[PDB]
RNA sequence: ACUGAACUCCUCACACCCAAUUGGACCAAUCUAUCACCCUAUAGAAGAACUAAUGUUAGUAUAAGUAACAUGAAAACAUUCU
């Protein structure tokens, strides 16, 4: 629930797409087992898909560890300094490729409740409403029931 | 740390300080004996609808009084002790209907009073007083603060109202507090002798506000209306009031003119602002009696 | 309501109250200094002074003797009252006893009091004493006293 | 059981640099298995919480409760060991930082009632814990002034935004 | 009449941590000038009184020793004399109590 | 300008204190035996010139710190914050003692100096104020007094009741400041350097040096204010509770110059008087 | 005229709002076979999952620091007194 969870406003890292778009994902670490059924899909991913992904995303450094492990994992690091650990345990190649692409598309901002589906730093052009907007001025600036 | 006046005083300093403060109090009281010699506030003649200031008296006790018709009336003795006008407030300032006079009575220790009260009395030049009561007056009845008040302010034949805190009986049950009949002694009645019965009704799941229940009785202000002034003793400042006034003996009572509609406009003959002894026109005797009062020293009454 | 009630309710009742006070008073006559609960001491104090007054009234007096016989359970104390205590206080008209509060009892945390007959042989109590005259406040007031007496 | 409070005096901090404020000495001391309710003990612990060592000892000396003398004993022991072992300069220059009661191990007994029926009585035990810190007792938090309240309220008004808008 | 519901720790804390329930700080505490131990004003110093009581007890032991058995209250005044003291003109015709120790400073 | 003068005085005071502190032979230890009715035969093994009687009290209890006003060192009065010099016997003097005469004198002198500070800072910049001295008037007189020479401009000026109230409020502010009474024992030359501007101070230092076998004089500081004292002072400014500046009198022999005697009355926290008694003391102190 | 639903449209998605009952897809932990080797895989097994039985045992709360309970007095602690 919202009351049970932290929230944030919609934001970018450094006004990402304003000047030029910079891919937020920086590093991607994979822990894969040579032997082990959990990492089967992961192995097949490393065999076919990771090379092409690396070519497509030159800004991201990909590390493949290939060590004994019961659960294979992918660790995603972002420019803002966020770290995300995602289990690729007993996942197909398609599922892993999907997940990895999602990580590439995501920024480092926390996946929590976003308060407003829009964000602007200049909401007003004509000038924000105040009580004296849409009020006429009076001669000599006389208050009601003022003699002088 | 807590401190009292004589905490840090020597063996010989205590009597000296006591004497010094007592003498100053005596001097201050003696200073105010002549208000007319001092610059007074203007004295106005009595008009219909006007209300004058009252007094603060000490309840001495009771004695019997007899009348020429032969009927015995018990009277209460009210002694007026160091009664002074303390403060005047205008109607506009008070934000009220009438002008007010704050009047104090019965001088007390300076050492046992708060700084605020002490400062106020210092400005007055009077020793502090036990109780201060407020009297609603008309503008023409205004008296300069510091002016002493005397028992001769009231006159025999006049009716007065007396207000005091009643004798506190502490926490009392329903029978003593509200005169509930209680329950019978025998014929069963296991644990019900003095208990309140049904407090409320079944249908209401509650008890009404202001239901009569056990609690603290006494120690509250009550007014006794339409008490006749039988006698004044000018020497000792004693008022003899008909019947019983609320409170214990040696308490302080607020005495004002009767508010009852019967005695509305009987203030004609009374000294309007107050009685000023220093005026010295027809110097009053020791005792002022009502016509009906059997004076001590009078011959034995025969019903002819 | 207990307006103007001068005697405490103590012991198992009125007789018991008398008997309790009698024992405390006997203790006081013998020892000349007694520790007891504060309230009991305060109650007994009055009787202590009254006893000295009857002691003063005379040895030969039968009324005083009867009173002394009642209040003193140990009979050897009856000479002492008439021949020691009464002659001691012949000068003064009252204030024979001295009562002072004592630190609370260990067991039951009861308010405690020491009562003595004045002029006893025993070591003096650490009585409370008023501040010396040579203190700053007392000096200022002595100055004031001097100025007032010089004015007159 | 756990006895962590004892181990707290065994902490050794590295030597301080010359350009550093002097670290106040902390002393941890407790009495275990006091035959006394923790609830009753709490009041006495609360009483002396902010006080200096001498103030606390004074208050405890003239208290009528059983637990008062026990806390007095613990405080005196703590004051002694503070100067002796923990290199506190002055015995007076100490204040109570922490003062707490905790539950002890307890015993179940039978309480006989006025039929065949009964109740289970519990023999209460408690621990008293104290932490003393070298230095004058910190001044009590001043009551909020009208100006402080006013400032806070203005701050609230100034903080507010147009909600559920662009 | 039994509780209809368990009282919570929040409500119980409010009851038992009320100022009314709390122990009040005492402002009566002063240093006894004689011994330096703390005394409550209006109350005799515990230390000083204990000292006086110890001496009183010793004298009373001696009184009992001299009297011998019960019902032996003297019909004359009593005076206590320490070591290196002789009865005066006033002390003559009084019962003499001998103490093995010296005069206390406070005893006069 | 007054500001530069006080600044300079502070610099000289600090320099002298630093000089005195520098010559300490590396934290030497002194044995100080406590000779009192209370806690008898306790020894303090303390620093030669760092340690003070207050730190001896701090060794004993808070009660000693709170109540002790002076220390008697070898039967001589000594400030609580005045550093010790040698192995000695110490006892602590409070207001409540059988003969608190020394404490009375110390309190009296301290209040005199406080009043001096207040009246110095009180006047406007355009007007000239010169502090003469604090006479050793007895407590029995009823008012501590200070002699002041004002400018020729305020010769015809007499202070109002409101002016006296303002002095009182400034004095209360100084009490609220809670400033320690810093002391310094110096050679005459140092005092001359500090008090070169005020000729009255020059003369007073000269006579004080003359009465001493050496040229040793005593100086006291509250806060940015330095004054030469007749004797030892109370530890702290907070000791005073009731402090009112009573009256000002022009001294009769006003042939060469006009000297105002400022009179006031004070009582400590320990010996607080009731409102009524205090009023009597005020009415006397005005005389 | 406007307001007014989970109705309908709109952007994207879709197995994802009935009692008893019935059909189906998954699955925590444990043991075993074979794997795996910072805690897992495919199978075979089974004392295989507890917000509820005035459930059983244990702990600790509430009522509650409540109801209730206890030591005749002084003293030399010899003793005496009630
Ligand atoms: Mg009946
Ligand atoms: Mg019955
Ligand atoms: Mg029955
Ligand atoms: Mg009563
Ligand atoms: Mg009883
Ligand atoms: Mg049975
Ligand atoms: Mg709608
Ligand atoms: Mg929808
Ligand atoms: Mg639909
Ligand atoms: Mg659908
Ligand atoms: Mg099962
Ligand atoms: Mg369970
Ligand atoms: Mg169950
Ligand atoms: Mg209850
Ligand atoms: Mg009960
Ligand atoms: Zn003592």
């Amino acid at each position: 629930t919202a009351r049970g969870t932290p929230s944030r406003f919609l934001a970018s890292v450094l006004h990402n797409g304003l000047g030029r778009y910079v891919q937020q994902l920086q590093r991607l670490s994979f822990s894969v087992s040579r032997d082990g059924a959990s990492s089967r899909g992961a192995r097949e991913f490393v065999e076919r898909e990771v090379i092409d992904f690396a070519r497509r995303n030159p800004g991201v450094v990909i590390y493949v560890n290939s060590r004994p492990c019961c659960v294979p994992r992918v660790v995603a690091e972002y420019l803002n300094g966020a770290v995300r650990e995602e289990s690729i345990h007993c996942k197909s190649v398609e599922e892993i490729s999907t997940l990895v692409q999602k990580l590439a598309d995501q920024s480092g901002l926390d996946v929590i409740r976003i308060r407003k589906p829009f964000h602007t730093d200049n909401p007003s052009i004509q000038g924000q409403w105040h009580p004296f907007t849409n009020k006429p001025t009076t001669f000599r600036g006389l208050r009601p029931r003022e003699v002088q | 740390s807590g401190t009292w006046w004589d905490e840090h005083l020597s063996e010989e300093n205590v009597p000296f300080i006591k004497q010094l403060v007592s003498d100053e109090d005596k001097a201050q009281l003696a200073s105010k004996l002549c208000p007319l010699k001092d610059e007074p506030w203007p004295i106005h003649p009595w008009e219909p609808g006007s209300f004058r200031v009252g007094l603060i008296a000490l309840k001495l006790g009771m004695m019997p009084l007899w009348t020429k018709d032969g009927q015995k009336h018990v009277v209460t003795l009210l002694q007026v002790q160091d009664c002074h006008v303390l403060k005047y407030t205008s109607k506009e300032n008070c934000n009220g209907k009438m002008a007010t006079l704050s009047v104090g009575g019965k001088t007390v220790s300076r050492f046992r009073k708060a700084t605020s009260i002490l400062e106020f009395y210092r400005e007055l030049g009077l020793p502090p007083k036990q109780t201060v009561k407020i009297f609603n007056i008309t503008d023409n009845a205004a008296i300069k603060p510091g002016t002493p008040l005397y028992a001769a302010h009231f006159r025999p034949g006049q009716y007065v109202d007396v207000t005091a805190k009643t004798i506190g009986k502490g926490f009392q049950g329903v029978m003593k507090r509200w005169g509930f009949k209680g329950q019978p002694a025998t014929h069963g009645q296991t644990k019900t002798h003095r208990r309140p019965g049904a407090v409320a009704t079944g249908d209401i799941g509650r008890v009404w506000p202001g239901t009569k229940m056990p609690g603290k009785m006494g120690n509250i202000y009550r007014t006794e209306y339409g008490l006749k002034v039988w006698r004044i003793n000018t020497k000792h400042n004693i008022i003899y009031v008909n019947g019983s006034v609320p409170g214990h003996k040696n308490c302080l009572v607020k005495v004002k003119d009767s508010k009852l509609p019967a005695y509305k406009d009987l203030g004609k003959n009374l000294p309007f602002p107050t009685y000023f002894p220093d005026g010295d026109e027809e110097e009053l005797p020791e005792d002022l009696y009502d016509e009906n009062v059997c004076q001590p020293g009078a011959p034995s009454i025969t019903f002819a | 309501i207990s307006h103007g009630r001068v005697f405490r309710r103590m012991g198992l009742g009125p007789e018991s109250r008398i008997h309790l006070l009698r024992n405390l008073l006997t203790g006081l006559v013998r020892h000349e200094r007694i520790e007891a609960p504060w309230a009991r001491v305060d109650e007994m104090r009055g009787y202590a002074e009254k006893l000295i007054d009857y002691g003063k009234l005379g040895d030969t007096n039968e009324r005083a003797m009867r009173m002394a016989d009642f209040w003193l359970t140990e009979k050897d104390l009856i000479p002492k009252l008439f021949q020691v205590l009464a002659p001691r206080y012949k000068d003064q008209t009252g204030g024979y006893t001295r009562m002072l509060q004592i630190p609370n009892r260990s067991l039951d945390r009861a308010k405690m009091a020491v009562i003595e007959y004045k002029g006893n042989c025993l070591p003096p109590l650490p009585l409370p004493r008023r501040d010396s005259h040579l203190t700053l406040l007392n000096q200022l007031l002595q100055g004031l006293r001097q100025d007032l007496r010089q004015s007159q | 059981i756990s006895r962590k409070w004892e181990k707290k005096n065994k902490i050794v901090y590295p030597p301080q640099l010359p350009g550093e404020p002097r670290r106040p000495a902390e002393i941890y001391h407790c009495r275990r298995q006091i035959k006394y309710s923790k609830d009753k003990m709490w009041y006495l612990a609360k009483l002396i919480r902010g006080m200096s060592i001498d103030q606390a000892l004074a208050q405890l000396e003239f208290n009528d409760k059983k637990g008062a003398k026990i806390i007095k004993e613990v405080l005196l022991e703590a004051q002694d060991m503070a100067v002796r072992d923990h290199n506190v300069e002055f015995r007076s220059n100490l204040y109570i930082a922490e003062s707490t009661s905790g539950r002890g191990q307890c015993l179940k007994r039978i309480r006989y009632h006025g039929r065949g029926r009964f109740g289970i009585m519990e023999k209460v035990y408690c621990h008293y814990f104290v932490k003393l810190v070298e230095g004058p007792p910190p001044p009590p938090e001043p009551p909020k002034t009208a100006v402080a309240h006013a400032k806070e309220y203005i701050q609230q008004l100034r903080s507010r935004t147009i909600v559920h808008t662009l | 009449a039994a509780p209809k519901n368990r009282r919570t720790i929040e409500v119980n804390r409010c009851r038992r941590r009320n100022p009314q329930k709390l122990i009040k700080v005492k402002n009566n505490i002063d240093v006894c000038p004689e011994c330096g131990h703390l005394k409550q004003k209006h109350v005799l110093c515990a230390y000083c009184y204990e000292k006086v009581c110890k001496e009183t007890a010793e004298i009373r032991r001696q009184i009992g020793k001299q009297e011998g058995g019960p019902f032996k209250a003297p019909t004359i005044e009593t005076v206590v004399l320490y070591t290196g003291e002789t009865p005066s003109e006033q002390d003559q015709g009084k019962r003499i109590i001998e103490r093995d120790r010296k005069r206390p400073s406070w005893f006069t | 300008s007054p500001t530069e003068l006080t600044e300079m005085r502070n610099d000289l005071f600090n320099k002298e204190k630093a000089r005195q502190l520098s010559l300490t032979p590396r934290t030497e230890k002194i044995e100080v035996k406590h000779v009192g009715k209370t806690d008898p035969g306790t020894v303090f093994v303390m620093n030669k010139n760092i340690s003070t009687p207050y730190s001896c009290a701090m060794h004993l209890s808070e009660w000693y710190c709170r109540k002790s006003i002076l220390a008697l060192v070898d039967g001589q009065p000594w400030d609580m914050y005045k550093p010790l010099t040698k192995s000695c016997e110490i006892k602590f003097l409070t207001f409540k003692d059988c003969d608190p005469g020394e404490v009375n004198k110390a309190y009296w002198r301290s209040c005199a100096m406080m009043m001096g500070c207040v009246i110095e800072r009180a006047f406007k910049d355009e007007y000239m104020v010169n502090l003469v001295r604090a006479p050793e008037v007895p407590v029995i007189s009823g008012a501590f007094c200070y002699d002041v020479v004002l400018d020729s401009k305020l010769d015809e000026w007499m202070p109002t009741k409101e002016n006296l109230r303002s002095f009182t409020k400034d004095a209360h502010a100084l009490i609220y400041k809670d400033l320690p009474f810093e002391t310094l024992e110096v050679e005459a030359k140092v005092a001359l350097e500090i008090f070169q501007h005020s000729k009255y101070k020059v003369d007073f230092i000269e006579e004080k040096a003359s009465q001493n076998p050496e040229r040793i004089v005593k100086l006291h500081r509250i806060g940015d204010f330095i004054d030469v004292s007749e004797g030892p002072l109370i530890p702290r400014t907070s000791i005073c509770f009731q402090y009112e500046v009573s009256a000002v009198h022009n001294l009769q022999p006003t042939q060469p110059s006009l000297i105002r005697r400022f009179q006031g009355v004070s009582l400590p926290v320990h010996l607080r008087a009731h409102f009524t008694i205090w009023d009597k003391l005020l009415e006397r102190s005005r005389k």
